[PDB]
Protein backbone atom coordinates (compact mmCIF):
# COMPACT_ATOMS: atom_id res chain seq x y z
CA UNK A 1 0.00 0.00 0.00
CA UNK A 2 1.60 3.32 -1.00
CA UNK A 3 1.81 6.09 1.59
CA UNK A 4 2.65 9.70 0.80
CA UNK A 5 5.38 11.54 2.70
CA UNK A 6 6.75 15.08 2.37
CA UNK A 7 9.02 15.01 -0.69
CA UNK A 8 8.91 11.23 -0.82
CA UNK A 9 6.85 8.06 -0.74
CA UNK A 10 6.62 5.41 1.99
CA UNK A 11 5.57 1.86 1.15
CA UNK A 12 4.02 -0.78 3.42
CA UNK A 13 5.03 -4.03 1.71
CA UNK A 14 2.99 -6.93 3.10
CA UNK A 15 5.09 -10.09 3.03
CA UNK A 16 4.56 -13.74 3.96
CA UNK A 17 7.48 -15.35 5.81
CA UNK A 18 7.19 -19.06 6.74
CA UNK A 19 7.10 -19.81 10.46
CA UNK A 20 8.51 -22.80 12.40
CA UNK A 21 9.36 -25.89 10.35
CA UNK A 22 9.86 -29.61 10.98
CA UNK A 23 12.42 -32.10 9.70
CA UNK A 24 11.19 -34.80 7.31
CA UNK A 25 12.72 -37.81 5.56
CA UNK A 26 12.04 -36.81 1.97
CA UNK A 27 12.71 -38.92 -1.13
CA UNK A 28 13.24 -38.05 -4.80
CA UNK A 29 10.40 -40.22 -6.13
CA UNK A 30 8.14 -43.23 -5.51
CA UNK A 31 7.24 -46.40 -7.39
CA UNK A 32 4.79 -49.26 -6.81
CA UNK A 33 4.98 -52.61 -8.61
CA UNK A 34 7.78 -51.50 -10.90
CA UNK A 35 6.38 -48.13 -11.96
CA UNK A 36 8.36 -45.03 -11.00
CA UNK A 37 6.26 -42.10 -9.80
CA UNK A 38 7.14 -38.44 -9.33
CA UNK A 39 5.51 -35.60 -7.38
CA UNK A 40 3.26 -33.21 -9.32
CA UNK A 41 2.93 -30.12 -7.09
CA UNK A 42 4.86 -30.56 -3.84
CA UNK A 43 7.68 -32.68 -2.43
CA UNK A 44 7.27 -36.05 -0.75
CA UNK A 45 7.61 -36.23 3.04
CA UNK A 46 7.58 -38.88 5.77
CA UNK A 47 5.76 -38.91 9.09
CA UNK A 48 8.30 -41.57 10.09
CA UNK A 49 6.44 -44.68 8.94
CA UNK B 1 -18.87 -26.17 -17.55
CA UNK B 2 -15.19 -25.45 -17.01
CA UNK B 3 -12.14 -25.63 -19.27
CA UNK B 4 -8.36 -25.67 -18.96
CA UNK B 5 -6.57 -23.13 -21.16
CA UNK B 6 -3.09 -21.67 -21.34
CA UNK B 7 -2.46 -18.30 -19.72
CA UNK B 8 -1.55 -16.38 -22.90
CA UNK B 9 -4.03 -17.54 -25.57
CA UNK B 10 -7.63 -18.69 -25.16
CA UNK B 11 -7.62 -22.43 -25.94
CA UNK B 12 -10.57 -23.90 -24.03
CA UNK B 13 -10.06 -27.62 -23.38
CA UNK B 14 -12.08 -30.45 -21.80
CA UNK B 15 -10.63 -30.86 -18.31
CA UNK B 16 -9.20 -34.36 -18.04
CA UNK B 17 -6.70 -36.35 -16.01
CA UNK B 18 -4.59 -36.03 -19.19
CA UNK B 19 -3.52 -32.49 -18.18
CA UNK B 20 -4.43 -32.37 -14.49
CA UNK B 21 -2.92 -33.71 -11.26
CA UNK B 22 -4.29 -34.28 -7.76
CA UNK B 23 -2.52 -33.20 -4.56
CA UNK B 24 -5.32 -32.81 -2.03
CA UNK B 25 -8.73 -33.76 -0.70
CA UNK B 26 -12.18 -32.17 -0.70
CA UNK B 27 -12.08 -31.62 3.08
CA UNK B 28 -8.72 -29.80 2.55
CA UNK B 29 -10.13 -28.11 -0.61
CA UNK B 30 -11.97 -24.78 -0.09
CA UNK B 31 -15.18 -24.11 -2.08
CA UNK B 32 -14.63 -27.58 -3.63
CA UNK B 33 -16.63 -27.92 -6.84
CA UNK B 34 -18.67 -31.11 -7.10
CA UNK B 35 -17.69 -31.02 -10.78
CA UNK B 36 -16.86 -34.18 -12.72
CA UNK B 37 -14.31 -34.82 -15.46
CA UNK B 38 -13.90 -37.42 -18.21
CA UNK B 39 -11.97 -40.66 -17.62
CA UNK B 40 -11.16 -42.35 -20.96
CA UNK B 41 -11.23 -45.86 -19.47
CA UNK B 42 -14.66 -46.58 -17.94
CA UNK B 43 -17.09 -46.74 -20.91
CA UNK B 44 -14.57 -48.59 -23.09
CA UNK B 45 -14.34 -51.54 -20.69
CA UNK B 46 -18.11 -52.01 -20.49
CA UNK B 47 -18.58 -51.80 -24.27
CA UNK B 48 -16.09 -54.46 -25.39
CA UNK B 49 -15.80 -56.13 -21.97
CA UNK C 1 7.08 -43.45 -36.84
CA UNK C 2 6.40 -40.32 -34.78
CA UNK C 3 8.12 -39.64 -31.46
CA UNK C 4 7.69 -36.97 -28.78
CA UNK C 5 11.04 -35.71 -27.48
CA UNK C 6 12.06 -33.07 -24.95
CA UNK C 7 13.34 -29.66 -26.01
CA UNK C 8 17.14 -29.75 -25.92
CA UNK C 9 18.18 -33.39 -25.54
CA UNK C 10 16.98 -36.04 -27.99
CA UNK C 11 15.07 -38.72 -26.05
CA UNK C 12 12.33 -40.25 -28.20
CA UNK C 13 9.24 -41.69 -26.54
CA UNK C 14 6.16 -43.55 -27.72
CA UNK C 15 3.57 -40.85 -28.32
CA UNK C 16 0.99 -41.42 -25.59
CA UNK C 17 -2.01 -39.48 -24.31
CA UNK C 18 -0.26 -39.27 -20.94
CA UNK C 19 2.33 -36.86 -22.40
CA UNK C 20 -0.06 -35.07 -24.78
CA UNK C 21 -3.38 -33.29 -24.31
CA UNK C 22 -6.26 -32.67 -26.71
CA UNK C 23 -7.89 -29.50 -28.02
CA UNK C 24 -9.82 -28.08 -30.95
CA UNK C 25 -11.15 -30.35 -33.68
CA UNK C 26 -8.11 -30.85 -35.96
CA UNK C 27 -10.16 -29.22 -38.73
CA UNK C 28 -8.63 -25.77 -38.14
CA UNK C 29 -4.92 -26.46 -37.49
CA UNK C 30 -2.35 -26.61 -40.31
CA UNK C 31 0.32 -29.31 -40.51
CA UNK C 32 -1.57 -32.04 -38.64
CA UNK C 33 -0.22 -35.51 -39.42
CA UNK C 34 -2.41 -38.58 -39.00
CA UNK C 35 -0.97 -40.96 -36.41
CA UNK C 36 -2.05 -43.45 -33.76
CA UNK C 37 -1.47 -43.19 -30.02
CA UNK C 38 -1.45 -46.04 -27.50
CA UNK C 39 -4.53 -46.82 -25.40
CA UNK C 40 -3.44 -48.55 -22.16
CA UNK C 41 -6.91 -50.05 -21.65
CA UNK C 42 -6.54 -52.49 -24.57
CA UNK C 43 -4.39 -55.13 -22.79
CA UNK C 44 -6.70 -55.08 -19.75
CA UNK C 45 -9.64 -56.59 -21.68
CA UNK C 46 -7.92 -59.10 -24.00
C1 LIG D 1 -20.79 -31.64 -2.67
O1 LIG D 1 -20.77 -32.92 -2.03
C2 LIG D 1 -20.66 -32.86 -0.60
C3 LIG D 1 -20.56 -34.28 -0.11
O2 LIG D 1 -20.68 -34.35 1.30
C4 LIG D 1 -21.85 -32.11 -0.02
O3 LIG D 1 -21.69 -32.00 1.39
C5 LIG D 1 -22.92 -32.39 2.04
O4 LIG D 1 -24.07 -31.99 1.28
C6 LIG D 1 -25.32 -32.38 1.87
C7 LIG D 1 -26.41 -31.97 0.90
O5 LIG D 1 -27.69 -32.02 1.52
C8 LIG D 1 -25.47 -31.73 3.24
O6 LIG D 1 -26.67 -32.18 3.85
C9 LIG D 1 -24.28 -32.09 4.13
O7 LIG D 1 -24.36 -31.39 5.36
C10 LIG D 1 -22.97 -31.75 3.43
N1 LIG D 1 -21.83 -32.15 4.23
C11 LIG D 1 -21.67 -33.40 4.70
C12 LIG D 1 -20.44 -33.64 5.52
O8 LIG D 1 -22.48 -34.29 4.47
C13 LIG D 1 -21.96 -30.73 -0.65
O9 LIG D 1 -23.14 -30.08 -0.19
C14 LIG D 1 -21.99 -30.83 -2.17
N2 LIG D 1 -22.02 -29.51 -2.77
C15 LIG D 1 -23.09 -29.01 -3.40
C16 LIG D 1 -22.94 -27.63 -3.96
O10 LIG D 1 -24.13 -29.65 -3.50
C1 LIG E 1 -6.31 -38.35 -42.05
O1 LIG E 1 -7.54 -38.99 -41.70
C2 LIG E 1 -8.71 -38.32 -42.19
C3 LIG E 1 -9.90 -39.07 -41.65
O2 LIG E 1 -10.93 -39.18 -42.62
C4 LIG E 1 -8.67 -38.27 -43.71
O3 LIG E 1 -9.80 -37.54 -44.18
C5 LIG E 1 -7.39 -37.60 -44.19
O4 LIG E 1 -7.30 -37.67 -45.60
C6 LIG E 1 -6.17 -38.30 -43.57
N1 LIG E 1 -4.95 -37.62 -43.97
C7 LIG E 1 -4.28 -37.92 -45.08
C8 LIG E 1 -3.03 -37.12 -45.33
O5 LIG E 1 -4.65 -38.79 -45.85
Amino acid sequence: FPQSAPHGVVFLHVTYVPAQEKNFTTAPAICHDGKAHFPREGVFVSNGT
Amino acid sequence: HWFVTQRNFYEPQIITTDNTFVSGNCDVVIGIVNNTVYDPLQPELDSFK
